[PDB]
């Protein structure tokens, strides 16, 4: 049993996000489990999206469950012959940016009382990352970070809004190795990316000897070096 | 599906109205005024 | 599923299973009723299916 | 559902992580390795699935549900989420508990706070960055304050990542307007690690 997610990894804001899961080794017709999605925003917890099933009762043609908040903007769909799962999100914002997983829901699905009760996802997919942005490829804004402890202080270079990854920041073009550090990127509410760096140097070195970081960005064609002074 | 026993539905308003019209017809024989009580099957085969 | 109606002996019919949920709507057009023998005829009367 | 932010243990020891808010028995726990997809390690409370070691056991007492991992090992280092059915058909997930089976030794975090720059203020933007590093376990919550009262707006915190020295590190980004930056003198950044907190403050 394998779940393969497919669709656009990059969508613009306010548009319609569509994703499709392709199941292999199992039938969507099977009444043993529900089929839906679970999205996990970057560096955040798991949020339930929704699931449905055509296996109905006497008063309905099926069952469809939506997450109360996402209800208005989403539509869930199952293709039984083609064995495919669908997800459509209307009016999407950068807040909806997440790694979307194709989820198979287990529970009291094959033998329920009243309505069916799905409670846990037994089978997951590999998942894909969909990033929602209202802008295009952008170059990073570079500002220096002026330090002031413990005989040796720390200074760094600030990397502001940019897209897409990656960015490589070296101190004096790889002159210093020991005592050099770089932090990972961060996704902004505006759909962009941001990160920074830090290096520890003696106070005695402060003077005519200054520190310059070398910023390099391939997509936006940006190589910018900036000197740091307190 | 539903874990349930088979069930039969009858609307309370519709069954009552008929009963009220029917119970009056029995009094064209059993007399103007008398008490008519209804009850389920006495006993026997399942078909009965 | 296994029934003998009309008090038939020697032949029992097995009703085959049906795929899916069965739903049906019919008209109730009449009843089969019996009157009790206990009397107290001049007091009250009870009717049963 | 409320899941404890962090949890730590040495190899061979037994860890018990809790969850609350579960009134039903539909409780289930998940294991997600960083940079991978979540995998279900337990369902229907105590019951185990296929290819899952006996050492994982579910338990629920009252409104509190609990997972227990005995005989810790390298492959157990991940984020653990709990989830359960609620109401009619809705299902929710906890914040998840990050359990780390990292090599020794435990250590207090380290905070370095950088105020906005002069060139940054020229763009009519103000951003303060808290740099937290060299801590165990790899799960830390970060808080912001202005003078006294806390700051609930403009907070961006990301999941920590392991370094070359095996110590975890994370960075929180606070973006605000220059008007509120010059008005309020000092800006405090509180970093809570295993109950104990580490604080830093900056003023222009
Ligand atoms: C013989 O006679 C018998 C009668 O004596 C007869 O029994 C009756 O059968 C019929 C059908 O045959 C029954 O009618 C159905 O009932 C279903 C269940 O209804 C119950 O639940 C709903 C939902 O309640 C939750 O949600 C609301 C809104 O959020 C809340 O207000 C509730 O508090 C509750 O919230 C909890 O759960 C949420 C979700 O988990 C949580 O988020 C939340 O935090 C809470 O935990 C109630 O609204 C119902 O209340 C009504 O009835 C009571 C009765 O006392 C009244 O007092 C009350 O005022 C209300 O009137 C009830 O409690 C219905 O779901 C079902 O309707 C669905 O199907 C029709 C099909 O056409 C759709 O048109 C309709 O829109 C509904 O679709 C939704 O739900 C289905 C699943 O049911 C989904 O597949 C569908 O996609 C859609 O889901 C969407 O909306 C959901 C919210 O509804 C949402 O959660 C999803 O995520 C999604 O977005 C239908 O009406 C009837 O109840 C029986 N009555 C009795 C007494 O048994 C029997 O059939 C007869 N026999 C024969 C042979 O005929
Ligand atoms: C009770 O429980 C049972 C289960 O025990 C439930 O039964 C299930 O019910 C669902 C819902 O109907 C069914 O899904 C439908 O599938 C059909 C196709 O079915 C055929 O193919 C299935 C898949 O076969 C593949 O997989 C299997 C397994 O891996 C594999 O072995 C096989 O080789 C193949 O590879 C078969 O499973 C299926 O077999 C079933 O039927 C047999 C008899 O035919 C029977 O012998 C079997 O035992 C088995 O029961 C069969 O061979 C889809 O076509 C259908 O999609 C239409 O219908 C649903 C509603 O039913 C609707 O929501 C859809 O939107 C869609 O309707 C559109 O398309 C129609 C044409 O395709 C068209 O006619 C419609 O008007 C409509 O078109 C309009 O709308 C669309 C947008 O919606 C628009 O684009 C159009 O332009 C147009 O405007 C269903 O998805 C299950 O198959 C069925 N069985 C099982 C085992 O799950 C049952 O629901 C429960 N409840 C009740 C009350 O009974
Ligand atoms: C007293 O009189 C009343 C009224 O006269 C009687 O009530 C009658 O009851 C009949 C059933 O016994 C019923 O016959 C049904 O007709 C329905 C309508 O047919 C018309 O519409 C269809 C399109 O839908 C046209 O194609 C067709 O040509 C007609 O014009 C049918 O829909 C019924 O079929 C379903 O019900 C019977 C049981 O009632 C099942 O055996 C049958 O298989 C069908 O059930 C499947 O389909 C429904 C959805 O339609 C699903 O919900 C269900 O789960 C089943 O789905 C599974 O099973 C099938 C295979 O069975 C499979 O293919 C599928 O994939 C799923 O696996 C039925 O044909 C009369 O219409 C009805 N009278 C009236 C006026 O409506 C009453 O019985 C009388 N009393 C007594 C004691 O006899
Ligand atoms: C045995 O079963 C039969 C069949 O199920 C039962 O007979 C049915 O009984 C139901 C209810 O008693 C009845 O349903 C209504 O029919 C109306 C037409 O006659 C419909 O207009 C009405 O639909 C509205 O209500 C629904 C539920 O509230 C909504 O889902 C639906 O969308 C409708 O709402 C609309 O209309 C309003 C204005 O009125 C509007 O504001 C809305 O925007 C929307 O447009 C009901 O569905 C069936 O008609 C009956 N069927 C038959 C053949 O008679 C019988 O009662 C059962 N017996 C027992 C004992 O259980
Ligand atoms: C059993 O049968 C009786 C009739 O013998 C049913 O009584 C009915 O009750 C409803 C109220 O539930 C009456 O409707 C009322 O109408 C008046 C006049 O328009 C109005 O003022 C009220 O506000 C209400 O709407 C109805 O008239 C009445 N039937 C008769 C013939 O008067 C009773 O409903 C049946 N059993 C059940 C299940 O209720
Ligand atoms: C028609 O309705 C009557 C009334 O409910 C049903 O009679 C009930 O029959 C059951 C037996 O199946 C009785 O249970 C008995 O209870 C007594 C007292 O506790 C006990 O001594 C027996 O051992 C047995 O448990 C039940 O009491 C009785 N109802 C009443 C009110 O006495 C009858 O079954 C119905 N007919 C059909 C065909 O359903
Ligand atoms: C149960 O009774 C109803 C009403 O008498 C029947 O429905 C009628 O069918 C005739 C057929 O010619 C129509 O002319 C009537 O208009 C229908 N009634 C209504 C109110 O529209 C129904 O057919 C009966 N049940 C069965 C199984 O036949
Ligand atoms: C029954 O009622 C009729 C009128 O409805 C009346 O003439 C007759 O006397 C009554 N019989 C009695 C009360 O025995």
């Amino acid at each position: 049993p394998q779940l393969q997610e497919s669709g656009p990894t990059l969508v613009e804001a306010s548009e319609t996000l569509s994703l499709t899961c392709a199941v292999s080794g199992d039938s969507t017709a099977a009444c043993n489990s529900f089929w839906g999605w679970v999205r996990q925003p970057p560096g955040k917890g798991l949020e339930w999206v929704g699931s449905l099933s055509h296996c109905a009762s006497y008063w309905n043609r099926g069952w469809t469950y939506h997450n109360p908040s996402l209800k208005s903007r989403l539509t869930l769909a199952l293709d039984t012959p083609k064995n495919l799962v669908f997800l459509k999100l209307n009016s999407v914002t950068a807040a909806d940016t997440a790694t979307y997983y194709c989820a198979r829901f287990g529970g009291e699905v094959l033998r329920y009382t009243d309505w069916p009760k799905p409670a846990w996802v037994d089978l997951w997919g590999r998942g894909t990352l969909v990033t929602v942005s209202s802008a295009s490829t952008k170059g990073p804004s570079v500002f220096p970070l002026a330090p002031s402890s413990g005989g040796t202080a720390a200074l760094g270079c600030l990397v502001k809004d940019y897209f897409p990854e990656p960015v490589t920041v070296s101190w004096n073009s790889g002159a210093l190795t020991s005592g050099v550090h770089t932090f990972p990127a961060v996704l902004q509410s505006s759909g962009l990316y941001s990160l920074s760096s830090v290096v520890t140097v003696p106070s005695s070195s402060l003077g005519t000897q200054t520190y310059i970081c070398n910023v390099n960005h391939k997509p936006s064609n940006t190589k910018v070096d900036k000197r740091v002074e307190p | 599906g539903d874990i349930r026993q088979a069930h039969c539905n009858v609307s309370k308003a519709t069954w009552n109205e008929t009963l009220g019209k029917v119970v009056k017809q029995l009094r064209k024989h059993f007399g103007n005024n008398t008490i008519i009580r209804f009850a389920n099957s006495s006993g026997g085969d399942l078909e009965v | 599923q296994i029934i003998n109606m009309w008090q038939r002996i020697g032949q029992a019919m097995y009703a085959p299973p049906i795929q899916g949920v069965i739903r049906c709507v019919s008209n109730i057009t009449g009843l089969i009723l019996t009157r009790d023998g206990g009397s107290t005829n001049s007091t009250t009367e009870t009717f049963r299916p | 559902l409320t899941q404890p932010p962090s949890a730590s243990g040495s190899p061979g020891q037994s860890i018990t992580i809790s969850c609350t808010g579960t009134s039903n028995n539909f409780v289930s726990w998940y294991q997600q390795h960083a940079g991978k997809a979540p995998k279900l390690v337990i369902y229907d409370v105590n019951k185990r699935p296929s290819g899952v070691p006996d050492r994982f056991s579910g338990s629920k007492s009252g409104n509190t549900a609990s997972l227990t991992v005995s005989g810790l090992q390298t492959d157990d280092e991940a984020v653990y989420y709990c989830g359960s059915l609620v109401g009619n058909w809705d299902v929710i997930f906890g914040g998840g508990t990050k359990l780390t089976v990292l090599g020794q030794p435990k250590a207090a975090p380290s905070v370095t706070l950088f105020p906005p720059s002069s060139e940054e203020l020229q763009a009519n933007k103000a951003t303060l960055v808290c740099l937290i590093s060299d801590f165990y376990p790899g799960a830390v919550t970060v808080a912001w304050k202005a003078d006294s009262s806390p700051v609930k707006a403009g907070v961006e915190t990301t999941t920590p990542s392991k370094q070359s020295n095996n110590k975890y590190a994370a960075s929180s980004y606070l973006s605000l307007t220059p008007e509120q930056w010059k008005s309020h003198r000092s800006y405090s950044c509180q970093v809570t690690h295993e109950g104990s907190t580490v604080e830093k403050t900056v003023a222009p």
